[PDB]
């Protein structure tokens, strides 16, 4: 109903005294829900004092309340062209923006106006993780396939075929595989991927030894799988295996790739089939001690790692986990006298001092454990093949950055035993966030998101992957304020 | 004072 003609003509106070007026009519309609009519008298105000933030900004509360998301972006943006610091058009300009789906956008004006940046942090991670959607580490690979006979797993491939074409191939690929070197695995992941695939052509005459060749490459490439974190996978190809030729890897290996750890029954059915098929085979009761262990049950997990030490006294695991039963039973010196026991059977082996300077870490005896970390080290760097890998680098590095607190020193000295670990070990999701973290602290902000970014990709769970991605674009927020 | 409200 303003005759704003008029209005305009008038003295610059009576300009002012209408706006205010026109403002608080707008006001009114905005409080009776009549949210056309609000914006109708703000602009009114508007063509009287364009220069007060506040018009701008009721305006934007009014596209806030009919839901139009790109005009409290326009709105909002006028308010604070004028006030870059009017704390209701950063609210309401961020609000629209996680709306619209702009979540960096979002983060940028809360982070300015100074749990929302949580949750805008969680569904920006969300979303460049869906966009964006590999072998383990070395370390974790050696890890893994220590307990197993090499030569008996290699000496399984049966050479009286009379059409397995494959079974040189297989050879090879389980030579590699237990060399336990980095080219060792690459060219293992290849070369078994490789026989499975020719296996299923074979498959599709046939005798018994290539039978059971297939079931064996079908097994460890069933592993890699699961190792990858393909679980699918690598059930069909073990499932496969088992329809071949039942063994107790296979059987093994199946139980890991369903382990449930709502409903334990199971696994231990598997390991009972396992069992039955051998139950002179030393890996099926360490793997079940291993269950029982993440279980607690202590007793049980002893006398398996008891019965794969008897099986195969010459494997440094069974003895190792044997301590570790001791300590978490509260007995440590009992425990400090299995590992010392264990270290003059196997004084050249690095698993034994670097199991127990997990322990020492544990009991907050650090320097200790840096000192068993150091001997580990220099025993890896003497063998042949990988035993304990990057692990040493990373136990002290842990230690050091914590202990460090600034300790200057102490976190160069981190920062260089993670670098090496990153380079030793590329694949090391571990060594790359370890490192990442460090960076971040330093204020290597450009560094840090890159080996964030990197380790999501190397990352095996959503959980992992999303937490890696989460720390980058925290980063890239962080970044861009600096901007 | 908080967001729902105008000025
Ligand atoms: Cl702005
Ligand atoms: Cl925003
Ligand atoms: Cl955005
Ligand atoms: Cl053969
Ligand atoms: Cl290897
Ligand atoms: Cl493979
Ligand atoms: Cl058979
Ligand atoms: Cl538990
Ligand atoms: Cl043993
Ligand atoms: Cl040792
Ligand atoms: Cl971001
Ligand atoms: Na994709
Ligand atoms: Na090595
Ligand atoms: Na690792």
């Amino acid at each position: 109903e303003p005759d704003i003609a008029q209005l305009k003509g008038l003295s610059p106070s009576q300009r002012q005294a209408y706006a205010v007026q026109l403002k608080n009519r707008g006001n009114h309609f905005f409080t009776a829900k009549n949210f056309n009519e609000a914006i109708k008298y703000y602009q009114y105000a508007i063509e009287l004092d364009p220069n007060e933030p506040v018009f701008y900004s009721n305006i934007s509360a009014c596209y806030i309340s009919t839901g139009d998301l790109e005009k409290v972006i326009e709105f909002t943006t006028k308010a604070l062209e004028i006030k870059p610091d009017h704390s209701k058009a950063l609210l309401r300009r961020a609000s629209a923006n996680e709306s619209l789906g702009n979540f960096t956008d979002a983060m940028f004006d809360l982070s300015v106006l100074s749990p929302m940046l949580e949750r805008n942090l969680n569904k920006q991670a969300m979303k460049v993780l869906n966009e964006n959607l590999v072998l383990p580490s070395n370390t974790s690979l050696a890890s893994f396939f220590g307990i197993f006979d090499s030569h008996l797993e290699v000496s399984s491939v049966n050479t009286s075929s009379n059409y397995d074409t494959a079974y040189a191939l297989l050879s090879d690929a389980l030579q590699r595989l237990y060399s336990a070197t980095d080219e060792g695995y690459l060219v293992a992941n290849d070369l078994l991927t490789k026989s499975t695939d020719m296996y299923h052509s074979l498959l599709s005459t046939v005798d018994d030894p290539l039978r059971e060749n297939a079931a064996l490459a079908l097994c460890y490439t069933g592993i890699f799988h699961f190792l990858k974190n393909n679980l699918l996978d690598a059930q069909v190809l073990l499932q496969e295996s088992i329809n071949l030729h039942p063994t107790p890897n296979s059987y093994i290996f199946l139980a890991l790739t369903l382990a449930d750890k709502e409903n334990s029954q199971e696994f231990f059915k598997f390991f009972q089939k396992a069992v039955d098929l051998n139950p002179e085979y030393p890996p099926t009761y360490y793997h079940r001690g291993q269950m029982y262990f993440i279980l607690q049950d202590y007793k049980n997990a002893k006398e398996d790692f008891q019965k794969a030490q008897s099986l195969n006294p010459e494997n440094v695991y069974p003895y190792i986990q044997l301590a570790c039963l001791l300590y978490k039973q509260g007995k440590f010196t009992e425990s400090e006298a299995f590992f010392n026991e264990t270290k003059l059977k196997f004084p050249t082996l690095p698993e034994v001092p670097t199991f127990f300077a997990e322990i020492l870490t544990d009991r907050g005896d650090f320097d200790t454990a840096i000192k068993q970390y150091d001997i580990a080290k220099r025993l890896e760097e003497v063998q042949e093949k990988i035993h304990v890998g990057i692990g040493p680098l990373i136990g002290k590095a842990t230690i050091l950055a914590r202990q460090s607190s600034l300790d200057e020193e102490k976190f160069n000295a981190a920062i260089k035993l993670l670098t090496k670990a990153c380079e030793l070990d590329p694949r090391s999701e571990q060594a790359k966030i370890g490192l990442a973290q460090l960076k971040l602290q330093m204020e290597k902000i450009d560094e840090a998101i890159e080996l964030f970014e990197d380790s999501a990709i190397l990352a095996r769970t959503m959980d992992e992957k999303l937490q890696a991605t989460t720390f980058a674009e925290a980063a890239k927020i962080q970044k861009r304020l600096r901007a | 004072p908080t967001v729902e409200e105008v000025d």
